[PDB]
């Protein structure tokens, strides 16, 4: 059910419109479900850093080092790695 | 050109498979003494920037140690799991080994260093 | 000794305040493993100490001249960026060990090396004759040193083409 | 309480600082959006799975616009 | 301590920043709480806070005598003013996150560090000469045309 709030905050519309793409999100999201590759918060931080110092946006890189740490620091948050491997990609 | 050692008293099951990874440390005690050395100016104005574009791929093979550390304190890194993942290191840091010793076997700079590369995934 | 514990001081031996202490750092126990990887990382410190001395000797007698003024006065935005990078590795030593700090420093292992031996190339250089000394650091060809010191340049050779817009003079 | 409210304080910061990363990246999401990317990412979902479908979704309603 | 520390950049000394009428702010000695190689940066950073009591005594004590003295100390606070103003900011991003150690807080002084050096001994020039009436805007000025763009 959560997946087709998402398609319904992407695309503007209510899920009685939008069941073609719903169609195609759940093709991909089922049977790729399970996580394929180790994880480890470590190696995603050090590519975050790693593509703001690419931009020549220095000082951000060692802002993103004092968000990263707050995150750690409240510990209302499961899997660290997920969510920053998806904000990385988009 | 590096020798090891590893111990008299330690299980044969283990020394065998250790023989087998060591090959990417003495390939690497090779190749950042290429750089330490072929980035002095006497050697052209073509064994630097060979030397730098050389120096990219040591910075990524000192994230793939670092990222076998953390994933060594879950305990999730067994020693047959180990001489799997380095292999793409094993494959890359013994073709620079091979350019940085015969890039200085026989004295080359500036263009004769550009024809080696052009000859030698 | 914990290995926290040698992440802790480090972060200090990078700046000169010295378990390591001070032409080598000399670490004074812990296994052979840590000694070695820790003897490299505080020998860089030792590099910091040599581009800080004379950009702290010079800048107390007033006859260095205008352009050792410029250049003396440019080694130091080039030190303010190495004084953010030791903000953020302290931020996270609250984790980083020694080998994730070899790639976290392996780059100003490189600046830290062409300034510290671009002070010493021209020591008793004053006025143009320091401006026609960091130019002879241009013909290395490795495109980050000729983009680094060619910088360092158009900030050296302002002063002198702030005369030439207005060569020994005889008072 | 007390504790209920400390917790709406430490995650309104973290869905501000997420948003600060998300400018300096450039990706496309704003705050209403990046909160549901959020909440699927904590319970275990490949972001190399997630993000194929942002970048199909967003290449469709184009087509439609 | 943080607070302590930014009291005693301001102009307030005390026990473990004591004050000397000839050397200047320095820490007393060796303390149990903190590590022994600390007690170094922080004398690298009272040779700051040095440069700011000498500077608001001399700027209440007004001394020689002339308008263009009293006019001199007058702007002599207005290039001041961002010393204060940036370190107001430094309690405020302690009072954020409490994460953060020495080392930052002598991170953000550094434009300051390399400012007051050069503009101490122009002060010094003008109370061991007696210079007095408008000859000051010449001693100021041979300075002014400095190498460091801050200066």
């Amino acid at each position: 059910v959560l997946l087709q709030n998402l398609c319904c905050r992407i695309l503007g519309r209510s899920e009685a419109d939008v069941a073609q793409q719903f169609q195609y999100a759940v093709r991909v999201i089922g049977s790729n479900f399970a996580p394929t590759v180790e994880r480890d918060e470590f190696l995603v931080a050090e590519k975050i850093k790693k593509e703001l110092i690419r931009q020549r946006r220095e000082a951000d890189a060692a802002l993103f080092s004092e968000l990263h740490r707050k995150l750690h620091s409240q510990g209302v948050l499961k899997n660290k790695w997920s969510i920053l491997y998806l904000l990385l990609s988009l | 050109s590096r020798t090891f050692l590893v111990d008299p008293n330690l299980d044969l099951s283990i020394r065998e498979l250790v023989h087998r990874i060591l090959p990417v440390a003495a390939s690497y005690s090779a190749v950042t003494r290429f750089i330490e050395e072929k980035s002095s100016f006497e050697y052209g104005q073509v064994n630097h920037a060979l030397a730098a574009a050389m120096r990219t791929l040591v910075k990524e093979h000192l994230i793939l140690v670092s990222q076998l550390e953390q994933l060594h304190r879950q305990g999730l890194l067994s020693l047959q799991k180990l001489w799997f993942y380095i292999q793409p290191a094993m494959r890359t840091m013994d073709i620079l080994a091979s350019l940085a010793t015969s890039v200085d076997k026989g004295e080359c700079l500036g263009g004769s260093t550009l024809s080696l590369l052009h000859d030698r995934q | 000794i914990t290995e926290a514990a040698l992440v802790r001081d480090i972060l200090y031996v990078f700046q000169g305040i010295d378990n390591i202490k001070m032409n080598c750092y000399k670490v004074e126990n812990l296994s052979r493993s840590l000694r070695d990887t820790a003897v490299r990382l505080s020998e860089l410190g030792w590099l910091h100490n040599k581009i800080r001395r004379y950009t702290d000797q010079r800048s107390l007698d007033r006859s260095f001249g205008l352009v050792g003024q410029s250049f003396c006065a440019a080694l130091h935005q080039e030190l303010r960026e190495y004084y953010r990078l030791l903000s953020v590795l302290h931020s996270q030593l609250q984790s980083l060990t020694l080998r994730r700090l070899l790639v976290w420093t392996y780059d100003p292992k490189i600046r830290l090396k062409t300034l510290a031996a671009l002070v010493d190339h021209c020591q008793g250089r004053k006025g143009g004759e320091l401006a026609s000394a960091v130019h002879a650091y241009t013909k290395t060809g490795d495109p980050y040193m000729r983009s680094l010191v060619q910088h360092i340049l158009s900030l050296v050779s302002h002063p002198v083409l702030s005369f030439l817009y207005r060569v020994a003079s005889d008072p | 309480a007390a504790a209920a409210a400390a917790n709406l304080n430490a995650v309104r910061e973290t869905m501000d600082v997420l948003l600060e990363i998300s400018r300096i990246l450039n990706t496309g999401l704003d705050m209403e959006t990046l909160s549901i990317c959020v909440r699927l990412c904590e319970q275990g979902i490949n972001p190399e799975a997630l993000s194929s479908v942002i970048k199909e979704l967003r290449k469709a309603t184009e087509a439609l616009k | 301590m943080i607070h302590e520390l930014l009291l005693a950049l301001s102009g307030y000394p005390g026990s473990i920043f004591t004050w000397n009428k000839r050397s200047g702010l320095q820490v007393s000695q060796d303390f149990p709480f903190l590590h022994p190689s600390e007690t170094s940066v922080l004398n690298r950073l009272c040779r700051l806070g040095t440069d700011y009591i000498r500077f608001t005594e001399f700027i209440e004590q007004y001394t020689l005598h002339g308008i263009y003295l009293r006019a001199f100390c007058t702007g002599l606070d207005s290039v001041l003013q961002p010393y204060r103003q940036a370190l107001l900011d430094l309690e405020q991003e302690f009072l954020g996150d409490p994460h953060l150690s020495i080392s930052h807080v002598n991170y953000f002084l550094d434009q300051f560090q390399l400012l007051f050096p050069s503009v101490m001994v122009v002060v010094e020039q003008i109370k061991s000469q007696k210079i007095h009436g408008c000859q000051i805007l010449e001693t100021v000025y041979k300075h002014s045309c400095g190498g460091l763009p801050p200066v």
